[PDB]
RNA sequence: UAGGGGAUCGAAGAUGAUCAGAUACCGUCGUAGUCUUAACCAUAAACUAUGCCGACUAGGGAUCGGGUGGUGUUUUUUUAAUGACCCACUCGGCACCUUACGAGAAAUCAAAGUCUUUGGGUUCUGGGGGGAGUAUGGUCGCAAGGCUGAAACUUAAAGGA
């Protein structure tokens, strides 16, 4: 927005915590900022498809 | 130019003509930087100690420089006359 | 004619400075302009600047640094709402950081970042970098 | 063998100079090419376009094969040149060098939100050749490399990572296009933002600091 | 014609540098010599090198010929160099001539002028 | 720098009245010289007759700028000259360059008699047109020896005389030097004469 | 279109030349027109084949018009005075050189630059080649004609450097 304006924080702090719940981005990175450095490839590890693999119970 | 935590984050800081506080952008050739000099209290050239200053290319082309220095070592603290801020 | 003032002198100031003139002279003096420079100056972009009066609409010397990159007049003078400047910066400021767009309210013949601390907006004459 | 030539060559063989940022500070020339071989090894090549011409003789049509070559690493360092030649195997080759004397910094930096570790440019730049106009613009994070296959290419090698672009600009001219774009990034450095103004105070030139090694 | 060649000239012009001294014009004494020095193809080629040389030492003597010097002509230029004695000292007309408008700056600049000058076309 | 006698003494109206240096020219007074005493009703410009001791001897401290006078030359290509500029080259510093100037000799690394100076000079700025230009270049101050006749753009000071034949071209440098030397060098400080003539100084052969 | 003018050129017309033909080139004459008053027409390669406003980028040396300063060049008349001149500076031209950081298909361009990093203000125009700026209507003109402006049909190139 500025920084500090009601809307920006609220979403950020609601936005963020939606991604902390899905593991997507860390704890330690969430300033906001930063969620941007998230490429396709991070999401994929948090798909059940693969989280099984890692919890091995699956050959490949 | 710098980070959140005092880390100069750059390739370098550009050097800037000394009378013209533009920029000197890598591959200039035209490009000079002077090393006049000082006397010691005596017809003896003082060694390992000198002035500096730094011409763009910019102005080599325009006649300029001769009159730009003749502002500056009169304007600094060596020369007397030739030059006038009131033409 | 000369149909508009601020413009005329400004252009010569981005045509002094380009060539490395250390300064300028400009003719028709306004309040408008006096104010304009007084903004520019606060922000580190020129210095001093030594009105001269002659009982006339008058002449103004503006001593240089060689910093100025560029200060076009905008120019109908459009209108503007608060949350709208957020369109301008990025359509005529290289960055954001920096480098002030600049406008005319009520206070104020005063840029946008100061405008936040005031929360006001009207018409947007020149801009610096 | 290398071997050397000029005052500038000799120095870097010996290694009285270390980094490429010596050399753009005092802003030297560069004639020899090994001069940035020893230094930057990171360097990798890439071939953009191999086209035939032609200078048309009395019972025939002569040909060469413009290549055009781009070089660099990730860190703010581009290289660019264009050596026709005949047969490919001079034509690329002594393109690759053509580019290497033309290495040129860049001045990756911030969008806004300062944060930690440069991704985009510092500012808006433009370039012009004959027809093309390039308007690079700093974009926030991994937004992307918004442009033609080739521009992406240039701009990767030069990391840089993210930045909006736009053309004008006949960009079936792969050659006048790159010519241009290049002449803009090489020009980030050739643009006073407040954060420079703090007057730096001139070092001393290599050309008489290691004056003796520099000669027989 | 009779018009000389590179291989030849540029073989005598390289030679003439070192060997001006053994150096001659009886060319039949160079011919022999011009083998002990160059490592020449042929007999014909060789007889056309020295022909040229003798066209150098027959004009060298006559004077300063061009773009060729051999440590002997260049030391008669530090020997011919220098001259006029006395240097410039006016007595004879003493007062040194000083346009008569040559009194203002140097009345606004020194110490002693022994000057010459046009009371006013 | 006001001193004492560099000041006119008992002879500086006697010796240039037989040689003409107050004189100007025909129907010609060039906007580019304070460097014309009036201007008479019968012929001809009576060059101001007090200000050549103002910008022919700026013209002597400016150097004093040489650590090494053979750089302090004399520029030319005339006939009456090749016997005063050759010659300014002998009695002190300077390569003479009359006759061949040597074009470039100040443009451009590719020639013969090699130049890289910091105040050269220049007889006829109509004969010496390349200290005004070989200077409007890059960084080579110049000094024209500015008759009623000398494009003044870029030969930044005045050096007036008269050249319509006769002597004073050569016999005028003489004064650049004497008085450059009486700042720095080896001669002597009102007078104890000066051992040549202004009637060595003229021709060598017609 | 109607009066005046009608030297010279000179479509048209006649000619003699050349030529296989020559209604053209070459030559000599020649109304009309060129010229003017008063009234029409409104097209042009009306050409920088480059809309104007603006604002910003990189050097120069010329010139026209101003203006400012230099105990500046002559004018000499007694010193000035102006005036021409020289130079210094500038604002406004009319261009030019040189670079290319840029742009371009290129040739080249201080603007055709600041355009895939795509956006300062707004008016006209074009969307393959022809058919055709025709046929049509509608309209301005006395007429020549202009402005407006189709389609059917045909075609894999026409074109730029």
């Amino acid at each position: 927005r500025d920084e500090k304006d009601p809307k920006r924080l609220f979403e950020g702090n609601a936005l963020i915590r939606r991604l902390v719940r899905v593991g997507v981005l860390s704890e330690d990175k969430k300033k906001l900022d930063y969620v941007l450095a998230l490429k396709v490839e991070d999401f994929l590890e948090r798909r059940l498809q693969t989280q099984v693999y890692k919890l091995g119970l699956a050959a490949s | 130019m710098e980070n959140d935590k005092g880390q100069l984050v750059e390739l370098y800081v550009p050097r800037k003509c000394s009378a013209t506080n533009r920029i000197i952008k890598a591959d200039d050739h035209a490009s000079v930087q002077i090393n006049v000099a000082k006397v010691d209290e005596e017809g003896r050239a003082i060694p390992g100690e000198y002035v500096t200053y730094a011409l763009s290319g910019y102005v080599r082309s325009r006649g300029e420089s001769d009159d730009s220095l003749n502002r500056l070592a009169q304007n600094d603290g060596l020369l007397k006359n030739v030059w006038s801020y009131s033409r | 004619t000369r149909s508009s003032v601020l413009a005329d002198a400004l252009n010569a100031i981005n045509n002094a400075e380009k060539t490395g003139k250390r300064q300028v002279l400009i003719r028709p003096s306004s309040k408008v302009i006096i104010k304009f420079l007084q903004v520019m100056q606060k922000h580190g972009y020129i210095g001093e600047f030594e009105y001269i009066d002659d009982h006339r609409s008058g002449k103004i010397v503006v001593q240089l640094n060689g910093r100025l990159n560029k200060c076009g007049v905008i120019s109908p003078r459009f209108n503007v709402k608060i949350g709208d400047i957020e369109k301008w910066t990025a359509n005529l400021l290289p960055a954001r950081q920096f480098g002030y767009v600049i406008l005319t309210t009520s206070a104020g013949i005063m840029d946008h970042e100061e405008a936040r601390r005031k929360h006001v907006s009207g018409k947007i004459l020149g801009f610096v970098y | 063998g290398w071997v050397p030539v000029t005052k500038l060559g000799r120095l870097v063989k010996a290694g009285k100079i270390t980094t490429i940022e010596e050399i753009f500070l005092h802003s030297l020339p560069v004639k020899e090419f090994q001069i940035i071989d020893t230094l930057l090894p990171g360097l990798q090549d890439e071939v953009m376009n191999i086209k035939p011409v032609q200078k048309q003789t009395r019972a025939g049509q002569r040909t060469r094969f413009k290549a055009v070559v781009v070089v660099g690493d990730s860190n703010g360092h581009v290289g660019l040149g264009i050596k026709t030649a005949k047969e490919v195997a001079g034509a690329i080759r002594a393109g690759i060098i053509i580019a290497k004397l033309s290495v040129i910094p860049i001045r990756r930096g911030y969008w806004g939100t300062n944060l930690g570790q440069p991704h985009s440019l510092a500012t808006k730049t433009t370039g012009k050749c004959g027809s093309v106009t390039v308007r690079l613009i700093p974009a926030p994070r991994g937004s992307g490399i918004v442009a033609s296959p080739a521009v992406k290419k240039l701009l990767q090698l030069a990391g840089v990572e993210d930045v909006y672009t736009q053309s004008n600009g006949k960009t079936r001219t792969l050659e006048n296009t790159l010519k241009a774009a290049f002449v803009a990034i090489g020009n980030t450095y050739g643009f006073l933002t407040p954060n420079l103004w703090a007057e730096q105070p001139l070092p001393v030139s290599p050309l008489d600091i290691y004056s003796d090694e520099a000669s027989a | 014609g009779r018009v000389r060649t590179k291989t030849v000239k540029r073989a005598s012009k390289a030679l003439i540098e070192r060997y001006y001294p053994k150096l001659t014009l009886d060319f039949q004494t160079n011919k022999r010599l011009c083998d002990e020095i160059a490592t020449i193809q042929s007999k014909r080629l060789r007889n056309k090198i020295a022909g040229y040389t003798t066209h150098l030492m027959k004009r060298i003597q006559k004077g300063p010929v061009r773009g060729i010097s051999f440590k002997l002509q260049e030391e008669e230029r530090e020997r011919k160099d220098q001259y006029v004695p006395e240097v410039k000292a006016a007595r004879s007309n003493g007062v040194l001539n000083v346009d008569n408008q040559t009194s203002d700056l140097v009345k606004s600049l020194g110490l002693k002028l022994p000057l010459s000058v046009i009371n006013v076309s | 720098s006001l001193p004492a006698t560099f000041d006119l003494t008992p002879e500086d109206a006697q010796l240039l009245l037989a040689a003409n240096t107050h004189l100007g020219a025909r129907n010609v007074q060039v906007h580019q010289e304070p460097y014309v005493f009036n201007a008479r009703p019968d012929g001809v410009h009576v060059i101001n007759v007090g200000k050549t001791w103002e910008k022919l001897v700026l013209a002597a401290r400016i150097i004093a700028a040489i650590p090494n006078p053979e750089d302090v030359v004399a520029i030319s290509s005339r006939t009456f000259g090749q016997r005063a500029v050759l010659k300014f080259a002998a009695h002190t510093g300077a390569t003479p360059i009359a006759g061949r100037f040597t074009p470039g000799s100040f443009t451009n690394y590719i020639t013969r008699s090699f130049k890289e100076p910091r105040l050269v000079i220049v007889t006829d700025p109509r004969s010496d047109a390349q200290a005004i230009k070989e200077a409007s270049y890059v960084n080579i101050p110049v000094i024209a020896l500015t008759d009623l006749d000398s494009p003044s753009e870029f030969v930044d000071v005045a050096i007036p005389c008269n050249n319509r034949g006769k002597h004073s071209i050569g016999l005028i440098w003489y004064l650049l030097a004497r008085e450059v030397l009486r700042l720095r060098g080896a001669l002597v400080d009102r007078t104890q004469p000066w051992s040549i003539m202004p009637d060595l100084y003229f021709y060598r052969d017609p």
